[PDB]
C-alpha cells in the first residue's frame, strides 16, 4: 500500500525537496536533518540522535511497549543496536572519563602490585625438602639403568 | 558548587541538565506543541486502525518500511566515490587479509625451518 | 545405481498422470519411498568404492549426499503445498517437475564417473533453480537474483570446462579412477597457475567464497522455500564435493595457491558472522551463516588433511539439514505475517509453544552444540587447522562465539519478549509444519549416533 | 561382581527416567515435581553406597562401556571416571538438588510452568554429572556446553522481560569466551598427545607446555567468572531464587576449579601457569568481595560471596593443593545453597522483595530462616568445628605456609576482612534493625517442605565437614607446625572484619548525612567495569558490524568490482558498437579501412 | 501512564517532579525511618523557603541549580519498588499476557468447556461491533479539523454511546494472569 514516493530518495539539495522529505518522515522541517553528504548510501534518511532506547520514558503509552516506540514515527538508522538488549547511552551518576580512568587506575594499579608481589616472594625459614632415594629418582621419571650421582641428606 | 558531570557518547547529557531546556521562548512552545500535534495524529490514525473489529491483520508501518529500505536497498544508489570511501574501504577490505597472511606465512615458514632441522620434538604427532 | 534413478524418472509421468487433487499425496509418498532405496548405498567398504558400472559409482562421500538429496524432495514438497494453492493444476506440476528434474540432476552428478559428465550434470542442475526461482518468485527483484545466480555461477565455470578439455587432452582421461592412479606432480608454472585457478574457481563460486558471495543472499531472499531448501541444502555442497574430487591432480601447487583462499575464507567467516548481528531479514540472517558455514568448509578443503576432509564432510551434512530447518521456520513466519522482517512479529512463544521449541532446536543446532554432528566437524576442522597453524584457532575461536551470538539473537528477537499488540492473524500451527520440522530434526539426532556414516572416505 | 561400577552407573541411569516420562501422562498432572524430587532422593541415597566403598578400600574404577567413533590410530568411547572426585562430588550434588528442588516445591507453588522448571531442574543436574563424570575432553565439553545451555534457559525463565534475556545472553558471550580456551586445548592435546582420554594425556605429558594449560585457565576463568570474565555470575540473578541457589552458586559455577582439578598432575608440573592461577584467584575474590560490601541487592551480595569463594578456591589451585581445594567446593555447596535459601525465604516472605532497605526486624518475627542465615554466615565466615574451618582454616594456613605471592597472600586476607564485613553487613541490615517493610504483614514460614529443606542443608552445613574430613583419606603434607601468631591469622583477621564493619554499620542511626566519597562510588558501580565494558566494545563491534562489514564492502565495494563494472562496461560497448545511423557511406568507408589494414598487416 | 501527556512541563511540575526524585533518592540514603524523617522534614523546610519568590528570572535560577546537586548526590543504587520500570520484578508476567482474540482459535473441543464465558464473549463481540460503528462518527465529528491536537479522547455524550476506541483498553488480558 506504500508509494513509489514514499521511500528513501538522493540526498537533498534544495530547501523545497528537504521540506518534502521531512515532510515524508514525518517530522517538521526544522527538526529534519539528513547525514552529511558523503559517499556511504544514507541518502535522504533522517538523522535522529544517537540516544538509546533504554533512556526513553517508560510510563509513556508506546504501541510496542518493548521496543519503546510508536507507529508512525520515524526509526532511528541504528534502532536494531539499541533495543534495550544492547549497548545503551543512559547517563550514569559519575562521568564517563572518571570512571575510565578510575577502572583504569585499579586494574594497572593490581597489574603491577602483583609484578612486584613476584619479584618478591613470600616463604619460610626453613631449607628445601628432602627425599629419600636419590631425590624420588626411579619412581619420578624411571631409568635405572643410568644409575645417577647419589645423594646423601645432612643429619642435624 | 560540585564537581561538573561531563557527557560523552555512550554517556549522553541528563534530561534535567540540558541548558536548552531552561532557555524557553514561544517559538519553542510552539515547536513542542507542533510536535506533539504531529505524534497525537499518528496515535489517533494508529488506534483507527487498530480498534477496528472488522480489521484481521497486520497494520503496515511505512515507518519500518522506509527504514527496512534505506539500511537495504537504498545504499549503492546513493553511493558516490570518496577519498574517505576509498581509503576505508581499501582498508577495511585489505589490510586484515595481508595482515593475516603475513602472520600465518611467518608461523609456517618458521615451522618448515624448525622441521628442516629437525628440531621440533614431534613424538606422538600421528593426527592431523 | 539405476535403481534410483528409474524411479526418479518415473515420478514424472505419475506426477503428470496424476488426479488434479492427488499430486501432492503422490508425490510425497513416492518420493520418501525413493529415500528408502537410497539408504542402500550407505553400506560402503574400507576399499576404493562402489562401482555400478562405467558411468556410475559410489562413495562414502557421495553417499551421504545423495542420500540427504532424496530426503529432501519430501520435505520440499510438503513445504512448497501450502502457499501453491490457490494455482492452477499444470502450474503446480511444473513446479513438481522442475523439483523432480532438480532431484534427478544432483543424482547423477554426485556419481558421475567422468568429469565432464560431471560438469554437463553439475551446470545442468543450474536451469530449473533458475526457473524456479524467476517464475514462483514474489518479489520484483527475483529477475535480478536469477541473474546474479546464473551468471556468477557460468562466469566461474567457463574456465573450467577449457581445463577439463585441456586435462583430457594432455593426460588422455577425465574418469576418476584413471585420475587417481595416475596422478602425477604439477610443476610450478604460469600455465600450472593459472590451470589450478581453473580448476578450483569454479567450485569456489558456489561454497561461496567471501570474495564472490553476494549472489547468494539474492538468491536465497528472492527465491520460494523449496528453491531457498535445495540452495542451502544441497547446491551448496556441489563446490565441496568438486573441490575434494578435482584437488587431487592439483598437488604439490595447492600449498602455495591456497593462501589467498585460506585468508579470504578466515577473514570471511568473522565478517559474515558479524554481519549477521546487525540485520534486518530473517532470510538474509540465515544466507549469511550459511556462507560463514561454508567458508569454513573452504578452509577445511584447502588444508587437505584426512581430518580435514572427514570435518568438511560432517559439516556439509549438517549445515544442510540445519538451514533448511531455519528456511522453513522463518517461511512459517513469513506465511502468516508477509513481511518477512524479524523486528515485527515478536514475542512468538507465548503464542506458538511447539514452533517455539523447534526454532530452539534449530538455533541450538546451528549453535554447534555437543555431541552433534555441527560441532563434530567444526572441532575437526578446527583442529586440522591448528595442527595447519596455532594461530587459526583465534580467528576459529572468535568465529564461534560471533556464531553463538547471532543465533540466540535470531532466537531472542522473535521469540522472546511480549508480542505485537496489532497482529491478530497468527493462527495455531498446522500438523504440517510440525511434521516438517520434525522430519528435519531428527534425522540429525539419529546422525550423531553414528557419526562414521558421514564422515566420508577418509575415515 | 564389584557393585561399584553397576551402582556408580545405576544412579546417573535412574537420574534420566522423568526426562524419559516427561511424554507420559505424569508430566500433565501436579505430582510431577514430588516425582523427581523423589527420584532425586533415592538416586542420592543410591549413590551413598559407593562413597562408603571408596572410603572403606578406595576403591576406584575407569568404566569406558561404549565405543563410539574411532579415527585411524584414535579411539572415542562412553567413559566415565569414578575417581574420588566423582564418587565424592556427587551426592553432595545430588543433597543439593534434593535440598532445591524441596525448597521450590514452595517457591515456584504459584508459578504455571512448574513441571517443566522441575524438567529444566533435573536436565542441568543430568549435564552436570555428565560433566563430573566425564573420563575423556569431548564427553567433559558435551557437559560443558550442556550446563550452560541449561544456564540460559533458566536465567531467561521469564521471557517477557528483557533484563532476564540480557543477562542470558552474557552468560552466553562469557561462556563462549572461555569456550575458546576449551577448544584450544582440546586441539592441542589431541595434537600432541594423540588422545582425548585422560590416561593417555597424563602419560605423555611428563612436563606439560604452557599453551594447553592456559587454554584450560581461560576456560576455568570463563566458567568461574574470574576477574577477566566476572559480571556475568551477579547478572545471572536475574532467574528465579532456585536456579540462582543451584546453579549459579553451588554446582554449575565450580565447573571451572573442578576441570583445573581434574588436570593436576599437569599442574603441578608447571611453575608459570600456577602463578597465573594464584594472581587471577586473588584479584578476583578481592574485586568481589569489594563489591559485595557494599551492594543493597541481597542476592546480588551473596552471588557476590560465592565469586569471591571461587577466587579463593582458583587461589587454592595455585599454590599445588587441588584436593584442598575440592573439599573447599563441597563444603561451599552446602552453607552457600544453604544461605540462598535462607534468602529466597526472605524474598517470599516480603512479597518478592529483594532490597535490604526494605527489611528491618526479622529475627523474632521470623525465627527459623534467622538460625539458618546465623549459622550459614558462620560457616561462611570459618567458625571453628564449623564446615567451613575445616576447608578455609586449611586455606589460609597453606596459602600462609607456602613460597607464593606477597601480593596474593594480602589480597587473600583483605578478601578474608571483606567476607566477614558482607556478612556482617547483611545480618545487620536484614535482621536487628526496626522493619521497613509496607504495613500489610505477610510473613510465614509454617510450611514443611521449606523447614525440612533447610535444616536438611542446617545439619549438612553442621556436621559434614568434620564427618568427610575425618572419613577421607589423607592426601597431602601438613602444617603440623606453625607461629602461635600465624596459627591464629585467619581467626584474628575474621574477628576484626566483624567489629570493624559492625563498628562503621552501627553509625548510620546518628542523625548526620553526608555525600559519599569516591571509594564507594567505585565499589558500589562494581569499579565501573559493567559499565565501561559493556558499552565500549559492544557499540564498537556493532556499529563496525553494519559500517564496515554490512555497507562498506558487502553492499557497495563488492558489487562495485565484479558485477556493476561489468555491467557499465558492457552497457558501454553495447551503445557504442550498435550507435550506427544506418549510413552504408560510413559502412563502406569502414570496409575500405578494414580492407586495406587486412592488405598490410597479414601477409 | 493512563492520561496523555502535555506539550511541556511548567515550572511547578518541575519542582515537584525534582522534590519527588530528591525525596526518594533521601530515602534511599537514610535507611532508618527516623534518620529519613528528620533528614525529609529539614528538606521541606530548605525548599519552602523560596516558595513566594516572584521572580521568573530567579525562579529559572532555582530548582536547576539545586538539579545539579541532586546529580552529585544521586546515590547511584537507589531503591526502586519491584513492579516498577527498573524493579527485579518489572516484566516479570508479560510472558503470561495472552491476547484475547487468540480464544477465536480454539478447537470446537476446547469451546466446549466454557460455554457460558464464550456467551458473554459473544455479547462483548456484539457491542463492540454496534460501539464502533458509533464511535467511528463519533469520533469524526468531535475531532477538530487539521487533526487532533493533543492524544486525548472525548467520553461517551450520547446514552447508549461508548467511550470511543474502547476495546483495547477494557479487555486488557491482566495484571497478574497466572
Ligand atoms: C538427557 C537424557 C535423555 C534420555 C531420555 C530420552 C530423551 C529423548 C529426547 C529426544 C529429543 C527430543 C526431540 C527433539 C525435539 C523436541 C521433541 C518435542 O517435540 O518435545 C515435546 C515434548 C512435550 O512438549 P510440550 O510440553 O507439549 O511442549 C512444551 C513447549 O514446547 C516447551 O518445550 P520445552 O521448553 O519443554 O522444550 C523441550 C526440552 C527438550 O527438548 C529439546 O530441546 C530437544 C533437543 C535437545 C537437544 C538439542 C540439540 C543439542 C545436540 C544434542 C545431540 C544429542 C543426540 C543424542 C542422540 C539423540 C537421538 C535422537 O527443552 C530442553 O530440555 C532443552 C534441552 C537442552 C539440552 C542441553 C544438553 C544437550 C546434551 C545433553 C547430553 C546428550 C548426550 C549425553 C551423552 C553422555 C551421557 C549418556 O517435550 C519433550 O519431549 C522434551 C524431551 C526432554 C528433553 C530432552 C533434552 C535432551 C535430549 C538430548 C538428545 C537425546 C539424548 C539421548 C541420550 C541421553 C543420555
Ligand atoms: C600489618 C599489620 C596488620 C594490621 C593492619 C591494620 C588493622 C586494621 C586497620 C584499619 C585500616 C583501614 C580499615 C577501614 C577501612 C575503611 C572503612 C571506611 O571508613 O569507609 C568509609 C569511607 C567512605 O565512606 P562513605 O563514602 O561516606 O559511604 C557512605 C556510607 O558509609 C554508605 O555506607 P553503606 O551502608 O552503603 O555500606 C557500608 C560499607 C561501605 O563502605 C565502603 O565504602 C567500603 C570502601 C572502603 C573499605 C575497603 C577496604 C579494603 C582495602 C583493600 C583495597 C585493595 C587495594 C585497592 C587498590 C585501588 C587502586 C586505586 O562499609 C562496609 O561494609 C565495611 C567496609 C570494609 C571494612 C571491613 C574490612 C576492612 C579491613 C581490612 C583492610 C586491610 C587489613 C587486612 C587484614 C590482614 C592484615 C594484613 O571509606 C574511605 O574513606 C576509604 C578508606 C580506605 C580506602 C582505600 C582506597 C583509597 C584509594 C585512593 C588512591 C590511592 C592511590 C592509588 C594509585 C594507583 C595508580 C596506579
Ligand atoms: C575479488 C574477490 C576474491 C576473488 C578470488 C581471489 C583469489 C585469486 C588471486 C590469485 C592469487 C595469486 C596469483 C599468483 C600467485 C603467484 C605467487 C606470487 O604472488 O609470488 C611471487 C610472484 O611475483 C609477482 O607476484 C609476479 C606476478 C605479479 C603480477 C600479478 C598481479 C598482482 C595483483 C593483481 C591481483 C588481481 C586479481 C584479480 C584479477 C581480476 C613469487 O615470485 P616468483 O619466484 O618470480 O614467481 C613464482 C611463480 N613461478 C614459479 C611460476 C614463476
Ligand atoms: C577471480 C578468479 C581468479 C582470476 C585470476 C586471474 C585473472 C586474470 C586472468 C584473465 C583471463 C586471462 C586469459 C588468458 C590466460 C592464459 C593462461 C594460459 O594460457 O594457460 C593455459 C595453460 C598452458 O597453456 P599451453 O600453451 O597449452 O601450455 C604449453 C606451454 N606450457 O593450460 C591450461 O591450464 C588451460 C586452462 C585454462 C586457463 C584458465 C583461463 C582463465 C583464468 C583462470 C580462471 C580464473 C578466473 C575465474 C573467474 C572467477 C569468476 C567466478
Ligand atoms: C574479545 C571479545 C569481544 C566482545 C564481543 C562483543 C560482541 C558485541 C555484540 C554483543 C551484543 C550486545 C550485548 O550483548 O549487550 C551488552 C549486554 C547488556 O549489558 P548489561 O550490563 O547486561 O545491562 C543490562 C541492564 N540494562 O551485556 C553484555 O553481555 C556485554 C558483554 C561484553 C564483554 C566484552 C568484554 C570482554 C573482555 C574480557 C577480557 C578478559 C579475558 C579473561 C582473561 C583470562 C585469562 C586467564
Ligand atoms: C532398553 C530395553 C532392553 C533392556 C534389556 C537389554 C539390556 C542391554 C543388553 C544389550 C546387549 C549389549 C549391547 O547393546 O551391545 C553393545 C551395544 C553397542 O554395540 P558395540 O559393538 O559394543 O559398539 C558399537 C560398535 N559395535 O551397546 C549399546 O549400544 C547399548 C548401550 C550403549 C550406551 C547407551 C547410549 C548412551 C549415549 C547415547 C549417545 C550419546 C552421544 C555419543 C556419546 C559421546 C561420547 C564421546
Ligand atoms: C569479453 C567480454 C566479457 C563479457 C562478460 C559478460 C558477463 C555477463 C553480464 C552481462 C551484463 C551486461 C549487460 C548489462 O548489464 O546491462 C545493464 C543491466 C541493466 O538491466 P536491463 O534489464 O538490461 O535494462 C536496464 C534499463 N531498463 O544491468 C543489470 O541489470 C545487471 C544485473 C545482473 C548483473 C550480472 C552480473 C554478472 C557479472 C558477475 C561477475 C562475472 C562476470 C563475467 C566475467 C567475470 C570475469 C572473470
Amino acid at each position: 500500500h506504500v508509494t513509489k514516493d514514499m521511500f528513501p530518495g538522493p540526498y537533498p539539495k534544495t530547501p523545497e525537496e528537504r521540506a518534502a522529505a521531512a515532510k515524508k518522515y514525518n517530522m517538521r522541517v526544522e527538526d529534519y536533518e539528513p547525514y552529511p553528504d558523503d559517499g556511504m548510501g544514507y541518502g535522504d534518511y533522517p538523522k535522529l540522535p544517537d540516544r538509546s532506547q533504554q533512556e526513553r520514558d517508560p510510563w509513556y503509552d508506546w504501541d510496542h511497549p518493548d521496543l519503546r516506540l510508536n507507529w508512525g514515527e520515524p526509526i532511528h538508522w541504528d534502532l536494531d543496536m539499541y533495543i534495550r538488549n544492547r549497548v545503551d547511552t543512559s547517563p550514569t551518576p559519575v562521568s564517563w572519563n572518571t570512571m575510565c580512568k578510575h577502572l583504569f587506575g585499579f586494574v594497572a594499579f593490581m597489574l603491577f602490585m602483583f609484578w612486584v608481589g613476584e619479584i618478591y616472594p613470600s616463604y619460610q625459614p626453613v631449607g628445601p625438602k628432602q627425599y629419600p632415594y636419590n631425590d624420588l629418582y626411579l619412581e619420578r621419571g624411571g631409568d635405572p639403568t643410568k644409575e645417577p650421582e647419589p645423594v646423601v641428606h645432612y643429619e642435624i | 558548587s560540585f564537581p561538573k558531570y561531563k557527557p560523552s557518547r555512550l554517556a549522553t547529557l541528563p534530561a534535567t541538565l540540558d541548558p536548552a531546556e531552561y532557555d524557553i521562548s514561544p517559538e519553542t512552545r510552539k515547536a513542542q506543541a507542533e510536535r506533539l500535534a504531529i505524534r497525537s495524529r499518528l496515535k489517533r490514525e494508529y488506534l483507527l486502525q487498530y480498534n477496528d473489529p472488522n480489521r484481521l491483520g497486520v497494520i503496515e508501518d511505512p515507518a519500518l518500511i522506509r527504514w527496512t529500505y534505506a539500511r537495504s536497498a537504498n545504499i549503492y544508489p546513493n553511493f558516490r566515490p570518496t577519498p574517505k570511501t576509498s581509503l576505508l574501504g581499501a582498508l577495511f577490505g585489505i589490510g586484515p587479509l595481508f595482515f593475516w597472511y603475513y602472520v600465518f606465512k611467518t608461523d609456517r615458514d618458521k615451522k618448515e625451518k624448525l622441521i628442516q632441522e629437525g628440531k621440533l620434538d614431534q613424538t606422538f604427532n600421528i593426527s592431523y | 545405481m539405476l535403481k534410483i534413478i528409474i524411479p526418479t524418472t518415473m515420478l514424472l509421468p505419475m506426477t503428470w498422470m496424476s488426479k488434479h487433487n492427488m499430486i501432492w499425496i503422490n508425490a510425497t509418498v513416492h518420493s520418501l519411498l525413493i529415500s528408502l532405496i537410497s539408504l542402500s548405498l550407505l553400506n560402503q567398504l574400507g576399499e576404493n568404492s562402489l562401482n555400478f558400472s562405467l558411468t556410475f559409482f559410489s562413495d562414502s562421500l557421495s553417499a551421504p549426499l545423495l542420500v540427504l538429496t532424496t530426503w529432501l524432495l519430501p520435505l520440499m514438497l510438503m513445504a512448497s503445498q501450502s502457499h501453491l494453492s490457490k494455482e492452477t493444476t499444470t502450474r503446480k506440476k511444473l513446479y513438481i517437475t522442475m523439483l523432480i528434474l532438480l532431484q534427478l540432476f544432483l543424482i547423477m552428478t554426485f556419481t558421475a564417473t567422468e568429469l565432464i559428465l560431471f560438469y554437463i550434470l553439475f551446470e545442468a542442475t543450474l536451469v530449473p533453480t533458475l526457473i524456479i526461482i524467476t517464475r514462483w518468485g514474489n518479489q520484483t527483484e527475483r529477475l535480478n537474483a536469477g541473474l546474479y545466480f546464473l551468471f556468477y555461477t557460468l562466469a566461474g565455470s567457463l574456465p573450467l570446462l577449457v581445463a577439463l578439455v585441456y586435462i583430457q587432452n594432455t593426460t588422455g582421461s577425465l574418469n576418476f579412477l584413471i585420475i587417481h592412479y595416475w596422478s602425477h606432480p604439477l610443476s610450478n608454472s604460469w600455465s600450472n597457475i593459472f590451470m589450478w585457478l581453473a580448476c578450483i574457481m569454479a567450485f569456489m563460486v558456489k561454497m561461496p567464497l567471501y570474495g564472490l558471495h553476494l549472489w547468494l543472499p539474492k538468491a536465497h531472499v528472492e527465491a520460494p522455500i523449496a528453491g531457498s531448501m535445495v540452495l542451502a541444502a544441497v547446491l551448496l555442497k556441489l563446490g565441496g564435493y568438486g573441490m575434494m574430487r578435482i584437488t587431487t591432480i592439483l598437488n604439490p601447487l595447492t600449498n602455495y595457491m591456497a593462501y589467498p583462499f585460506l585468508m579470504l575464507s578466515m577473514w570471511g567467516m568473522i565478517m559474515t558472522s558479524s554481519i549477521c548481528l546487525r540485520q534486518t531479514d530473517l532470510k538474509s540472517l540465515i544466507a549469511y551463516s550459511s556462507v560463514s558455514h561454508m567458508a569454513l568448509v573452504i578452509v577445511a578443503i584447502m588444508i587437505q588433511t584426512p581430518w580435514s576432509f572427514m570435518g568438511a564432510t560432517a559439516l556439509m551434512i549438517a549445515h544442510g539439514l540445519t538451514s533448511s530447518m531455519l528456511f522453513c521456520l522463518a517461511n512459517t513466519n513469513y506465511e502468516r505475517v508477509h513481511s518477512r522482517t524479524m523486528i515485527l512479529a515478536r514475542g512468538l512463544q507465548t503464542l506458538l509453544p511447539l514452533m517455539a521449541t523447534w526454532w530452539l532446536v534449530a538455533s541450538l543446532t546451528n549453535l554447534a552444540l555437543p555431541p552433534s554432528i555441527n560441532l563434530i566437524g567444526e572441532l575437526f576442522i578446527i583442529t586440522a587447522s591448528f595442527s595447519w597453524s596455532n594461530i587459526t584457532i583465534i580467528l576459529m575461536g572468535m568465529n564461534m562465539m560471533i556464531t553463538a551470538l547471532y543465533s540466540l539473537y535470531m532466537l531472542i528477537t522473535t521469540q522472546r519478549g511480549k508480542y505485537t499488540h496489532h497482529i491478530n492473524n497468527i493462527k495455531p500451527s498446522f500438523t504440517r509444519e510440525n511434521a516438517l520440522m520434525a522430519l528435519h530434526i531428527l534425522p540429525l539426532l539419529l546422525l550423531t549416533l553414528n557419526p562414521k556414516m558421514i564422515l566420508g572416505p577418509l575415515y | 561382581m564389584n557393585p561399584f561400577a553397576s551402582l556408580t552407573l545405576t544412579t546417573l541411569t535412574i537420574l534420566t527416567i522423568p526426562i524419559m516420562m516427561s511424554n507420559s501422562n505424569i508430566y500433565k498432572t501436579n505430582l510431577y515435581p514430588n516425582y523427581v524430587k523423589t527420584t532425586v532422593s533415592y538416586a542420592f541415597t543410591l549413590s551413598l553406597v559407593p562413597l562408603l566403598m571408596f572410603m572403606h578400600t578406595g576403591q576406584e574404577m575407569i568404566i569406558s562401556n561404549w565405543h563410539w567413533m574411532t579415527l585411524q590410530t584414535v579411539e572415542l568411547s562412553l567413559s566415565f571416571k569414578m575417581d574420588y572426585f566423582s564418587v565424592m562430588f556427587i551426592p553432595v550434588a545430588l543433597f543439593v538438588t534434593w535440598s532445591i528442588m524441596e525448597f521450590s516445591m514452595w517457591y515456584m507453588h504459584s508459578d504455571p510452568f512448574i513441571n517443566r522448571f522441575f524438567k529444566y531442574l533435573l536436565l542441568f543436574l543430568i549435564t552436570m554429572m555428565i560433566l563430573v563424570t566425564a573420563n575423556n575432553l569431548f564427553q567433559l565439553f558435551i557437559g560443558w556446553e550442556g550446563v550452560g545451555i541449561m544456564s540460559f534457559l533458566l536465567i531467561g525463565w521469564w521471557h517477557g522481560r528483557t533484563d532476564a534475556n540480557t543477562a542470558a545472553l552474557q552468560a552466553i558471550l562469557y561462556n563462549r569466551i572461555g569456550d575458546i580456551g576449551f577448544v584450544l586445548s582440546m586441539a592441542w592435546f589431541l595434537t600432541h598427545s594423540n588422545a582425548w582420554d585422560l590416561q593417555q594425556i597424563f602419560m605423555l605429558n611428563n612436563e606439560c607446555p604452557n599453551m594447553p594449560l592456559i587454554g584450560l585457565l581461560l576456560a576455568a576463568a570463563g566458567k568461574s567468572a574470574q576477574f577477566g570474565l566476572h559480571p556475568w555470575l551477579p547478572s545471572a540473578m536475574e532467574g528465579p531464587t532456585p536456579v540462582s541457589a543451584l546453579l549459579h552458586s553451588s554446582t554449575m559455577v565450580v565447573a571451572g576449579v573442578f576441570l583445573l582439578i581434574r588436570f593436576y598432575p599437569l599442574m603441578e608440573t608447571n611453575k608459570l601457569v600456577q602463578t597465573m592461577t594464584l594472581c587471577l584467584g586473588a584479584i578476583t575474590t578481592l574485586f568481589t568481595a569489594l563489591c559485595a560490601i557494599t551492594q543493597n541487592d541481597i542476592k546480588k551480595i551473596v552471588a557476590f560471596s560465592t565469586s569471591s569463594q571461587l577466587g579463593l578456591m582458583m587461589v587454592t589451585i595455585g599454590i599445588n593443593q587441588p584436593h584442598l581445594a575440592f573439599l573447599h567446593i563441597c563444603m561451599h555447596a552446602f552453607f552457600k545453597a544453604m544461605l540462598f535459601m535462607c534468602s529466597g525465604s526472605i524474598i517470599h516472605s516480603l512479597n518478592d522483595e529483594q532490597d535490604i532497605r526494605k527489611m528491618g526486624g526479622l529475627y523474632k518475627a521470623m525465627p527459623f530462616t534467622t538460625t539458618a542465615l546465623i549459622i550459614g554466615s558462620l560457616a561462611l565466615t570459618g567458625m571453628p568445628y564449623l564446615t567451613g574451618f575445616y576447608s578455609k582454616d586449611l586455606i589460609i594456613e597453606a596459602v600462609n605456609m607456602s613460597y607464593t605471592n606477597a601480593w596474593a597472600l594480602l589480597m587473600t586476607l583483605i578478601a578474608t576482612s571483606l567476607t566477614a564485613a558482607y556478612s556482617t553487613r547483611i545480618i545487620f541490615f536484614a535482621f536487628l534493625g526496626k522493619p521497613r517493610f509496607p504495613p500489610l504483614v505477610l510473613i510465614n514460614e509454617n510450611n514443611p517442605l521449606l523447614i525440612n529443606s533447610i535444616k536438611r542443608l542446617l545439619i549438612g552445613s553442621i556436621f559434614a565437614g568434620f564427618i568427610i574430613s575425618n572419613n577421607i583419606p589423607p592426601m597431602t603434607v601438613p602444617n603440623t607446625t606453625m607461629p602461635l601468631y600465624m596459627k591464629m591469622t585467619a581467626l584474628i583477621v575474621t574477628i576484626m572484619g566483624f567489629m570493624l564493619a559492625l563498628e562503621l554499620n552501627n553509625t548510620t542511626y546518628y542523625l548526620k548525612f553526608k555525600y559519599p566519597s569516591q571509594t564507594y562510588k567505585f565499589s558500589n558501580m562494581l569499579g565501573y567495569y559493567p559499565s565501561i565494558m559493556h558499552r565500549l566494545p559492544t557499540y564498537h563491534n556493532l556499529s563496525m558490524s553494519q559500517k564496515s562489514a554490512s555497507s562498506l564492502l558487502d553492499l557497495i565495494w563488492l558489487e562495485t568490482i565484479l558485477p556493476k563494472t561489468t555491467s557499465f562496461i558492457q552497457m558501454k560497448m553495447s551503445i557504442m558498437v550498435s550507435n550506427q545511423k544506418g549510413l552504408i557511406k560510413l559502412y563502406f568507408l569502414s570496409f575500405l579501412i578494414t580492407i586495406m589494414i587486412s592488405m598490410t598487416l597479414f601477409n | 501512564a493512563f492520561s496523555a501527556p502535555a506539550a511541556y512541563l511548567t515550572h511547578q511540575q518541575k519542582v515537584l517532579r525534582l522534590y519527588k526524585r530528591a525525596l526518594r533518592h533521601l530515602e534511599s540514603w537514610c535507611v532508618h525511618r527516623d534518620k529519613y524523617r528528620y533528614f525529609a522534614c529539614l528538606m521541606r523546610a530548605r525548599f519552602d523557603e523560596h516558595k513566594n519568590e516572584k521572580d521568573m528570572v530567579k525562579a529559572t535560577q532555582l530548582l536547576r541549580q539545586a538539579e545539579e546537586e541532586f546529580w552529585y548526590g544521586q546515590h547511584p543504587q537507589p531503591y526502586i519498588f519491584p513492579e516498577s520500570p527498573g524493579g527485579t520484578s518489572y516484566e516479570r508476567y508479560e510472558c503470561y499476557k495472552v491476547p484475547e482474540w487468540c480464544l477465536d482459535d480454539w478447537h470446537p473441543s476446547e469451546k466446549a468447556m466454557y460455554p457460558d464465558y464464550f456467551a458473554k464473549r459473544e455479547q462483548w463481540k456484539r457491542l463492540r461491533r454496534e460501539s464502533w460503528e458509533r464511535e467511528v462518527k463519533q469520533l469524526q465529528e468531535e475531532t477538530p479539523p487539521g487533526g487532533p491536537r493533543t492524544e486525548a479522547l472525548p467520553p461517551a455524550r450520547k446514552e447508549g454511546d461508548l467511550p470511543p476506541l474502547w476495546w483495547h483498553i477494557v479487555t486488557r488480558p491482566r495484571e497478574r494472569p497466572m
